[PDB]
DNA sequence: GGGTATTCGCCGTGTACCTCTCCTAGCCC
RNA sequence: GCGGAGAGGUA
DNA sequence: GGGCTAATGACGGCGAATACCC
């Protein structure tokens, strides 16, 4: 039993060890701080930081003895707050998040000492770290060892990691009151102080918009300079009037050189703000993504603060014909059900009768509160009126992907659908109140039901989660890429997975970032696309988007020739970082945690019907 | 009114009257161990019951018997209080009376000697407190009721999971209290066993063997008969039409001379009729349909004696022509019809082994002790005691209801042992049920479980003590002689005990009270644990069982219940709900009578309210108790739909009845979404009880309920006037109707101030009534921890704005005003309670003397010459608690060192110091100190002190009573001495102890003279005795543990500010860590100047639906914004009449409402006080689903003037400029949850390290590290991060060597490392080469 | 006897953290 | 006063 | 205090050990 098991051993004492200069505190906000920081509280530093304190004192020799420098720790005079800023100076420190799901659990970071006993996380981190200000905590450990402060700053600080492990795509994207802000920043109104005139730049823009000559949003024409690298790596300013918002102009001055300005020009929302931040990587590189991903940070919580968007029961409208909606549907099940009773109708037809009915009359008052919702804001020109996309406030933040989705706004201002009883049936009667409404009894006992069923779901979800995954980095573990190119053949012919109607998933993602076996021909023969074993990079996927190519065949980590290990070829290149594979790296284990985290969230045919005009 | 309600009354929303008052909501606990003590003659429910069902212990056939005649409890000997100050069990010693008998062996049955015993003790038994808790040793414990599967039977289904090809095999389980289970199931093969409680499953028909029927009268008792009757050829049947309903023909049916059915068409409904209406009774049938049956009875040959088919033998031609050639008339066959009526206790039998009942005796022991040789009586006795015996077996009065409830037998009451008929009936209804004649039962439906609450635990733990020591004592009566030994050295009170205590104090359903808040101990009371002892585990269960039942309905809470890893198993207890007298859930409805809704209530269980069709309580009456709507909301078998008027048999009490009061406690639910509902209610009970507690502004009317129906507060017991006030004790003079005839007095209510609670929280009671007011039984004279007079306030009411501001509240994070933290409205005082325990040892006793070696005189300035800590004294983190010596032998000192010890003065003893110290980090003021000395031990000065204390104050108590009494019965005596001769100018001026040695006239006066000095005299006796009483309680060294001489402790208290890191809440599920602090500045502020205190994310309400937050900020904008309107008037003083006229248009507010409030009583003073009250901020009463519509938020929010939206301008405090699209400003009741950053925060860089492994301690008590646990390793692997893994895994950890040298290198201010191996490696390859496996480090 | 079912029994069932009580026992000298 | 049970709670 | 002695409320998966069916 001391042995086996997890309480007993080798899960315990031998995997699951507990370091020395290590803390714990809760997390909290600190938007002030830069990607690759943290706040750290004082006395936690020097408590952490002891032996480094004491050998800095003797070196200094404020202490003649390292008994006299721990009386000096611990009456922590001044000198010792100085040697502690001094020391603090480069060295990182490691934050973890109790369930480290992925490889991102763990992330160094530089700290500044702050007072509070409460660690500060910056915010664009916590998408990696799954961190909610609601009382979660984290722990700090230190590395001592030159080695280790060496590996800390490069392999697990929070900027080197800005790309998931698991798909190319980034993790620290602006999460809820950043994306916010932006959307507020960017979204355009019809009329407002300032419609039209000329602005030769955002430096004026801002001009007008803080000393309220002009308001943050309101359409204009404004003279900009956008810089493109066309050339081999230099910068061409290309110079021109576009018709743009005064918000997209103030975002513009963080966006760095070589981007172009039509990303901003949008409505901006979460996918608009991923996406420049992916094109931003994809064409500048690791450092100006990292400043601009801070640069947007800043922005956002500045404007999302400067809008003042609040939540007021007004801000959710009852669609004027839900009424009607509810008393039609009602109608209509009454003459179903008396229908019924005279047997032209088995009850199983009736149920499925009642339940599409009422699917139906759920669909209907749902559109009808968007249209109602989304673009009610009927507000006047200099003349006659126009109509355009609403400023309620609750829609904004449904529409930017800040927080919430169309299902919970239906659920605060229609009727809240349908629900399943225990045994999954689906009740005759929906809970046709909100709650903007009030529910009654029934309606509210089953959506407490529901939750229910979902919290204990997620509960034992988690318990198999954990399970898998450990399986998954337990199998794996041993597997690294030991050679450079084994130099085999063989490989597998990978096509997209064209499920039924359409292309569930596009051959370029699925390509990107693996060699090839061999070289692929156009549609006329010795017209060689690419050479024999190439990385296939953004560049190569859009020129086979310019030819024809439907199938590719490509090395394969199951079908590599190397003993003992893969060889970089076979694996491609995937990472947090964008280039191949480098020797050595342990990709069994980081394939294994990137299968295993995301698992938490996983729970007719008579006529072929040809979508798109093909032969 | 009530005064207390006229004190302050608050605004109730609502529409629907209110026919049944919220019930005491502790009744749970108290009815319960009430139920349990109970002295009652017939044996019901109570320890009565657990006597007579164990006693009269009988001898082993010896004829000594034992009689038991009543039990007493005897008083408690400590009071609650003290009992908790001493740190002892609040426990009544029990006491039983008893007879033993004598009787002759040899002669008819008669007592020779019987002698009763004075009332023998045999134990004690800890006592239930007044509010329902256990003080089981100075900690207050509570026992959570426990639902459970009652007992009785029930018919599962157990199907999908079988073999995976359907095949649904169904089974009946016979569960009884007390007992061993009952198992019947099925098996692919359709035959059914029976398994005994959890064993092998043997086939069924040997129980029935067991129970003495042979194959004959099974077969005749289960199958129905068919009769072949040969008459003077061939087979003819006697043939029940209705019996062929859907059979495929085997024969040519002819009948009456006309052929119905041809051989081979199946049977249609036309010929089924037609056979019906010609009433054909027999047939002749060919050979080949009989050529398949089956036979019933054993046939033997009559006339010869040879047996030829055996019984249920598969009959074939020639057995048939055997038969027929012996003279076999009348033949019984079996009916076996594949579709519906199956061969089930046919193959049974032909699978069951066992023959006679002595092997199937043989085989039940063989499944009972497999191993033992099983002797005849052995396995009689076992089987006899098994399902029979008395005191083994018992189902209940509750098992046996429903027992014969799920048999439909009319019959209610039956006997407590499992008797033939029932198995025999529950076999029936199986097989029954086996063939779709019956439906499953649902385990989790409430109908089917059961609450044990404590007085029922309780007395199954008190029989579990008495089965012990009656096995003991049958013993000791056995082997020991009759006569010799009197009834107390024979009974053994330690089992008794020992069970009892380890029950309360070592128990699943025993737990803490989570006591902290007054809302927190209430609902803990008030608990269903679906865990403890026979309880589904809370890993092992599935989702699907812990999912909220439909018949959950008013009598468990949906929505409150842990959301960890036992969510569902939890489900706190609604409003209304009760248990039945048989231990299930009733909730109480109104009754309908056709028409008219009528007001007497009924209360129903699961199963009776399964059947009837249940109105809503929000349902429109109009005046006479009829609905406004013709089709109304109902539900009848768990699924609601609409219902005719003139059809539904109750309606719901009020909306109240569903949730449970955590849950009622919450304004608005209707309007939250029921995962943040729930989390709400389980954050909202960790409140801590602030300085000042105020009140909600939005509530929902329970707050006095639960506040007075908890301990926390003071309430009167005789209503009458407040003489003395003061800051521990509130005084009353009784009101005449009230005051006792004879010996009255007053009543006197001693508070409690800044003690520690479970949770190390302060209890604190403050005085809520004034000098000279008169107060009624009832009325809440004190304020207990975290409410107000009278009413619940868990946490406080602040100005919240919905924005996001510089993500400073980016995700659940709340930001907080520094005026928050100046007016000092979140700052919590805690206590802890530090012990120091001088034992006494071998080496010598230790001392608790201030002489302690090597310790600077600095460390003794604080202390006192007895060596304790001065109370009000602060201390911090290393400072010496309290002092102690550590005794030190086989000194050996020198010679000339020992001479230098006399003139040096050091003491060869000491040299060694045990001393306690405050914690490393913890610092605040010691408040308290207590002594307890054991016998033999002397009393140091601090028990000096603490001794007088007490008893000054016991002093003055009794004193003030005396004074009382002492100036009635000199009055009495002033009026009896101015008849008989008038003296008025003398007697007053002169002292009152001048009027015992005055005289009169000898007549009868002197007899009454006489008469009072003789009472005079005894009122001295009987104080003097309950003084001497009390002082010897006082005095007495306070029984401690056997070795412990002494032990001190020492109560810290620590005022807790609000700061960033700490963790706050609402009731609505919304959560945050407190994030900054902003100067008041910088905070917004609306146009008027009025700083916001918390600045909340609105991104936290659409994706988490509760949107009872934002209706409770715009109420609560509305009650604030009218409360400072009546404060500005009320600063100006205007004039009684406006403020009247402006409170009553606020109270009135429209129509429909149940609040009716005159302002008539008081024309001035109450009034004014009244509005002193609510010149803070009218407190609004939603109730939970009867709530307010937005409609009315909206009139209030006019009333105050007030934008009608709610929402205001506000002014950057930073920028001053306007914020564009105004934001949601107003008062929401937000909580500070238990969860301090400060107690949460913890470093280290070394210290100490463990003992096996030495890796450092694990904790924040001790300094403890990190877990680097294997998925932060798998992290580090997943880069390429080998030398941070490295030092991680042995330089920080584990390498002893490695982590000495690391440290001296970085103080040598070098960088480098030396990794070695791992020390827990060296123990993992001792402790694998302590098997026989030999492993080894190779080298090459 | 040899292959196929069936019972049978063992093995597993997420991480990190924070409070409290309780810890060898019974009988005899 | 290193440990391990039981109870509760946090993310 | 000290001295002496020593029951019942998981579930799935898998592989080995009989039960039995030709
Ligand atoms: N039994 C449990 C329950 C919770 N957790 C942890 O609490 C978090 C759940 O986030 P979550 O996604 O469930 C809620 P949140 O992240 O705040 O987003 P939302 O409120 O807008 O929906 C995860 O980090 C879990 O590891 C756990 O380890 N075991
Ligand atoms: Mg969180
Ligand atoms: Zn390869």
């Amino acid at each position: 039993d001391m042995i086996k098991g997890k309480q007993g051993r080798f899960r315990q004492n031998l995997l699951g060890k507990r370091v020395d200069y290590s803390g714990r505190s809760v997390i909290t906000v600190g938007p002030y701080l830069r990607l690759h920081q943290c706040g750290l509280p004082k006395k936690m530093a020097l408590e952490l930081f002891k032996p480094f304190i004491y050998g800095k004192l003797e070196l200094r020799g404020l202490a003649t003895t390292i008994k006299a420098a721990k009386k000096m720790v611990e009456r922590e005079e001044a000198v010792v707050w100085d040697i502690l800023d001094e020391v603090i100076r480069e060295h990182p420190v490691l934050l973890n998040r109790a369930p480290t799901l992925h490889r991102l659990g763990i992330q160094a970071f530089e700290p500044v000492l702050i007072e509070g006993k409460a660690i500060q996380l910056h915010p664009l981190v916590c998408a990696a770290y799954n961190a909610d200000f609601d009382g979660d905590q984290m722990a700090v450990h230190v590395p001592l060892t030159l080695e280790a402060q060496l590996e800390a700053r490069a392999l697990m600080m929070s900027t080197n990691n800005i790309l998931s492990p698991a798909n190319g795509e980034p993790i620290i994207v602006p999460s809820q009151d950043v994306v916010l802000g932006l959307y507020y920043m960017t979204r355009d109104c019809v009329n407002a102080k300032g419609e039209g005139m000329v602005l030769t730049g955002p430096k004026e823009a801002e001009r007008l918009y803080r000393s309220g000559l002009a308001s943050l949003h309101a359409r204009v024409k404004v003279r900009i300079t956008e810089y493109e690298k066309d050339a081999n790596g230099e910068l061409v300013a290309k110079t021109s009037l576009k018709d743009t918002t005064v918000g997209r102009a103030i975002l513009w001055m963080i966006v760095p050189k070589g981007l172009p300005y039509s990303i901003v020009n949008q409505a901006l929302g979460k996918k608009a703000i991923s996406k420049m931040l992916n094109t931003c990587y994809r064409i500048l590189g690791l450092k100006p993504t990292v400043i601009f991903a801070d640069q947007i940070m800043y922005t956002g919580f500045a404007y999302a603060a400067r809008s003042g968007a609040s939540v007021g029961i007004d801000d959710m409208v009852i669609p004027e014909k839900k009424h009607e909606i509810i008393s039609e549907a009602e109608a209509e099940v009454a003459e179903i059900q008396e229908q019924f009773q005279s047997g032209l109708v088995t009850a199983g037809e009736r149920y499925n009768k009642v339940i599409d009915i009422w699917a139906a009359a759920n669909d209907r008052v749902s559109k009808a509160m968007m249209d109602n919702l989304q673009t009610e804001t009927v507000i006047n020109r200099d003349g006659q009126e126009e109509k355009q996309v609403s400023f309620n406030s609750i829609y904004m933040m449904a529409d930017s992907g800040a927080r919430g989705s169309a299902a919970q706004i239906r659920q605060l201002a229609g009727m809240r659908g349908l629900m399943a009883k225990p045994d999954g049936s689906i009740i005759e009667t929906p809970i046709t109140a909100n709650f903007r409404e009030g529910l009654n009894v029934l309606q509210y006992f089953i959506s407490t039901h529901g939750a229910r069923k979902g919290l204990a779901d997620t509960a034992l979800k988690t318990a198999n989660s954990g399970y898998l995954t450990r399986r998954l980095v337990d199998v794996a573990q041993d597997l690294v890429v030991t050679e450079d190119d084994c130099g085999t053949h063989e490989g597998i012919m990978m096509t997209p997975v064209i499920e039924g109607g359409d292309v569930k998933e596009p051959l370029r993602d699925r390509v990107l970032g693996r060699v090839t076996a061999e070289d692929v021909l156009k549609p006329g023969t010795a017209d060689i696309l690419v050479p024999r074993n190439t990385l296939l990079h953004e560049q190569w996927c859009d020129l086979l988007e310019e030819n024809s190519v439907d199938a590719v065949k490509v090395r394969s980590v199951v079908s590599c020739d190397t003993d003992f290990g893969v060889c970089a070829h076979c694996y491609g290149r995937d990472l947090a970082r964008g280039h191949i594979i480098n020797k050595g790296e342990a990709i069994g284990v980081i394939a294994a945690q990137s299968i295993g985290e995301p698992g938490t969230q996983l729970t007719a045919e008579s006529s072929i019907q040809v979508k798109n005009k093909g032969s | 009114y009530s005064y207390t309600e006229k004190k302050r009354i608050r605004k109730d929303f609502g529409k629907r009257p209110q026919v049944l008052d919220v019930p005491y909501l502790l009744s749970i606990q108290l009815d319960s161990f009430q139920k349990f003590i109970e002295q009652d003659p017939e044996g019901q429910y109570g320890l009565e019951a657990a006597f007579r069902s164990v006693f009269p212990i009988q001898s082993y056939s010896g004829n000594s018997e034992l009689q038991y005649v009543s039990y007493r409890l005897g008083e408690p000997v400590f009071d609650v209080q003290e009992c908790q100050i001493r740190g002892v069990t609040y426990s009544a010693p029990l006491r039983v009376k008893l007879r033993l008998v004598i009787y002759e062996r040899e002669a008819p049955e008669g007592t020779v000697k019987d002698i009763k015993e004075q009332e023998v003790y045999m134990g004690e038994i800890p006592l239930m407190t007044d509010n329902g808790t256990f003080v089981i040793n100075g900690t207050e414990r509570v026992i959570v009721s426990q639902l459970h599967r009652s007992p009785g039977v029930f018919f599962d289904s157990d199907k999908g999971k079988t073999h995976s090809s359907g095949k649904v095999l169904y089974n009946a389980r016979i569960i009884p209290y007390r007992g061993s289970w009952l198992d019947f199931e099925f098996d692919p093969k359709d035959n059914l066993f029976v398994r005994i409680d959890r064993r092998r499953k043997l086939p069924a028909t040997i129980i029935l063997r067991a129970l003495n029927y042979t194959t004959e009268q099974i077969l005749d008792l289960f199958f129905e008969k068919v009769i072949f009757e040969i008459r003077d050829n061939k087979l003819q049947m006697e043939l029940v039409p209705e019996r062929l309903r859907g059979e495929t023909a085997s024969f040519d049916i002819e009948a009456n001379g006309k052929v119905y059915v041809e051989k081979g068409r199946r049977i249609t409904a036309r010929h089924i009729r037609q056979l019906e209406k010609d009433d054909v009774k027999l047939i002749e049938v060919p050979v080949e349909y009989i050529a398949g049956k089956v036979v019933a009875k054993d046939y033997i040959d009559e006339s010869t004696g040879e047996l030829i088919c055996a019984a249920n033998m598969e009959l074939s031609l020639d057995l048939l022509a055997k038969l027929s050639q012996s003279g076999h008339k009348r033949i019984e066959t079996l009916f076996t019809n594949d579709l519906d009526h199956g061969p089930y206790i046919s193959e049974t039998l032909r699978v069951d082994p066992t023959n006679d009942r002595l092997s199937a005796l043989v085989e039940i022991y063989r499944m009972m002790r497999p191993g033992e040789p099983p002797t005849r009586e052995a396995a009689e006795s076992l089987f006899e005691n098994l399902f029979f015996s008395e005191d083994r077996y018992d189902l209940s009065a509750v098992g046996r209801m429903k027992f014969n409830r799920s048999l439909l037998r009319e019959e209610i009451e039956g006997s407590g042992i499992l008797s033939k008929d029932d198995i025999i009936d529950v076999m029936k209804k199986l097989i029954d049920i086996r063939n779709g004649k019956g439906e499953v039962d649902d385990i989790d439906h409430l109908g089917n479980r059961r609450i044990r609450s404590v007085g029922e635990m309780a007395e199954n733990q008190f029989r579990v003590g008495l089965v012990r020591v009656e096995r003991a004592v049958k013993e000791r009566l056995s082997l020991g002689d009759l006569d010799t030994l009197m009834p107390q050295d024979m009974i053994n009170a330690k089992p008794i005990s020992a069970a009892v205590k380890e029950f309360f104090g070592s128990s699943q359903l025993s737990q803490f009270m989570d006591q902290n808040n007054p809302l927190s101990e209430i609902t803990h009371k008030r608990r269903i644990s679906a865990l403890g002892p026979g309880g589904l585990t809370r890993e092992r269960a599935g989702f699907e069982v812990r999912d909220v039942h439909p018949t959950h309905y008013g009598r468990v809470c949906p929505i409150e219940t842990p959301e960890g890893p036992n969510i569902g198993l939890i489900n706190s207890l609604s409003v209304y709900a009760q248990t039945n007298e048989y231990g299930f859930l009733e909730t109480p409805y109104r009754k309908v009578t056709d028409g008219v809704v009528t007001d007497e209530i009924h209360y129903l269980s699961a199963i009776e309210e399964g059947n009837y069709v249940i109105a809503q309580a929000n349902s429109n009456l109009d005046e006479e108790g009829h609905f406004v709507e013709d089709l109304v909301t109902c539900r009848s078998k768990g699924e609601s739909s609409l219902f005719s008027r003139d059809q539904v048999d109750y309606m719901d009490v009020s909306t109240q009845q569903v949730v449970s009061v955590g849950a009622s406690l919450i304004p608005f639910l209707e309007h939250d979404d029921a995962n943040r509902a729930l989390m709400g209610a389980n954050m909202q009970r960790q409140a801590v009880p602030t300085l000042r507690a105020d009140k909600p502004l939005v509530g929902t009317g329970m707050e006095r309920a639960v506040a007075v129906d908890s301990g926390v507060t003071a309430v009167a017991k005789r209503g009458g006037v407040v003489q003395y006030v003061d800051a521990s004790r509130i005084v009353i003079k009784v009101n005449e109707d009230e005051m006792y005839p004879g010996e009255a007095g007053i009543d006197i209510y001693n508070l409690t101030k800044y003690t520690r609670s479970n949770q190390n929280t302060c209890i604190n009671q403050m005085p809520c009534v004034s000098l000279g007011e008169p107060v009624e039984r009832g009325d809440v004279l004190a304020d207990g921890p975290s409410t107000d007079l009278g009413e619940l306030a868990l946490g406080q009411n602040m100005r919240v704005a919905f924005m996001p501001w510089n993500g400073y509240n980016f995700e659940d994070s709340i930001l907080v005003s520094e005026r928050v933290v100046q007016e000092d409205r979140f700052t919590t005082i805690h206590i802890q309670e530090l012990a120091c325990v001088s034992r006494d040892t071998k080496l010598g006793p230790e001392e608790i003397t201030a002489d302690i070696p090597n310790v600077g005189e600095a460390a003794l300035s604080k202390l006192d010459e007895s060596g304790i800590v001065y109370i009000g004294a602060e201390v911090t983190g290393g400072d010496i608690l309290v002092g102690k010596v550590t005794p030190k032998g086989e000194t050996q000192l020198t010679p000339e060192e020992k001479l230098l010890r006399a003139i040096f003065g050091e003491k060869a003893s000491d040299v060694k110091d045990s001393s306690l110290r405050v914690p490393n980090g913890v610092s605040g003021t010691v408040i308290d100190v207590q002594v307890f000395t054991r016998d033999g031990v002397e009393k140091d000065k601090r028990a000096l002190e603490i001794e007088e204390m007490q008893l000054k104050q016991a002093k003055k108590d009794l004193s003030e009573e005396l004074q009382i009494l002492e100036a009635g019965l000199f009055s009495r005596i002033r009026a009896v001495l101015v008849a008989g001769g008038v003296e008025a100018e003398k007697l007053d001026k002169l002292p009152r102890d001048r009027w015992l040695e005055l005289g009169l006239t000898d007549e009868e006066k002197q007899n009454q003279l006489e008469q009072l000095a003789e009472q005079y005299d005894e009122l001295k006796h009987e104080f003097e005795k309950k003084l001497e009483a009390k002082r010897r309680k006082i005095t007495q060294g306070d029984d401690l543990a056997p070795g412990v001489l002494k032990i001190v402790k020492v109560y810290l208290a620590v005022k807790r500010r609000i700061q960033p890191g700490d963790k706050m809440a609402g009731r609505h599920g919304n959560k945050g860590v407190i994030s900054k602090i902003n100067p008041i500045e910088d905070m917004p502020y609306d146009e008027n100047g009025t700083p916001v205190d918390i600045v909340l994310n609105p991104l936290g309400v659409p994706s988490r639906m509760n949107i009872g937050q934002i209706l409770e900020t715009h109420l609560g904008m509305a009650a604030k914004g009218i409360g400072d309107k009546i404060n500005a008037m009320l600063k100006q003083q205007q004039e009684v009449a406006k403020l009247r006229e402006f409170i009553q248009r606020a109270y009135d507010l429209g129509a429909d409402v149940r609040q009716k409030v005159d302002l008539s009583t008081f024309s001035d003073e109450e009034v004014m006080r009244l509005a002193e009250n609510l010149r803070k901020g009218m407190p609004i009463a939603t109730p939970v689903f009867d709530g307010a519509k937005e409609a009315e938020i909206k009139e209030l929010l006019k009333l105050g003037d007030l934008p009608t939206s709610g929402q205001i301008r506000l002014y950057d405090g930073r920028t001053g400029e306007q914020f564009e699209r105004p934001v949601t400003v107003g008062y929401m009741y937000m909580l500070k949850l238990n969860h301090l950053v400060d107690d949460k925060m913890h470093a280290r860089s070394t210290g100490s390290y463990s003992l096996v492994t030495q890796q450092p301690l694990g904790g924040k008590a001790q300094f403890g590290g990190q877990r680097f646990g294997e998925m932060e390793v798998w992290a580090l692997e997943a880069y390429g991060a080998a030398y941070t893994l490295q030092e991680m895994l042995t330089v920080k950890s584990d390498d002893v060597n490695g982590r000495t040298k690391m440290y001296k290198n970085i103080v040598d201010g070098n960088h480098q490392m030396e990794p070695g191996m791992p020390e827990s490696f060296n123990v993992l390859l001792k402790e694998i080469r302590s098997l026989g496996i030999n492993i080894e480090l190779e080298d090459e």
